[PDB]
């Protein structure tokens, strides 16, 4: 059914992603989440695709949706962080790499960004 | 350890 069909697209999204083809991976994502809207790890990979492709509006309302779905979705924070940091937007990265922290606290990714952050905020 | 440049 949808439900299967929507795994399949998503690790068809992986493969792309794995292989730099961002936009392919975007559009299995895309499709993923038409089948099944209700997995945050779709929406977060989707946000990572995006995030290659600098469009970090994007990324930023997938991984805002993915902690709709799942608040403890690590990555949807480390992700919407990178994104906000780009945009220029240091306090709201940092609580986002903040609350990561709070989830997985050995998290490699949010304690390099804290301390590049630091000197910002 | 989650692994920001790896989708899952």
């Amino acid at each position: 059914g949808n439900m299967e069909a929507s795994e399949v697209m998503k690790e068809k999204g992986n493969a792309a992603y794995k292989g730099k083809q961002w936009n392919k991976a975007v559009n299995f994502y895309t499709e993923a989440i038409k089948l099944n809207g209700a997995n945050a790890t779709y929406y977060c990979n989707r946000a990572a695709a995006f995030l290659e492709l600098c469009c970090f509006q994007q990324a930023e309302q997938d991984c805002t949706k993915a902690m709709l779905i799942d608040k403890k979705n690590v990555k949807a924070y480390l992700r919407r962080g990178t994104a906000r940091e780009s945009l220029v937007r240091y306090k709201e990265a940092a609580a986002d790499f903040r609350h990561a922290l709070v989830l997985e606290p050995q998290n490699k990714t949010a304690k390099v960004a804290e301390k590049r952050l630091r000197k910002h905020i | 350890g989650s692994k920001m440049e790896e989708v899952d």
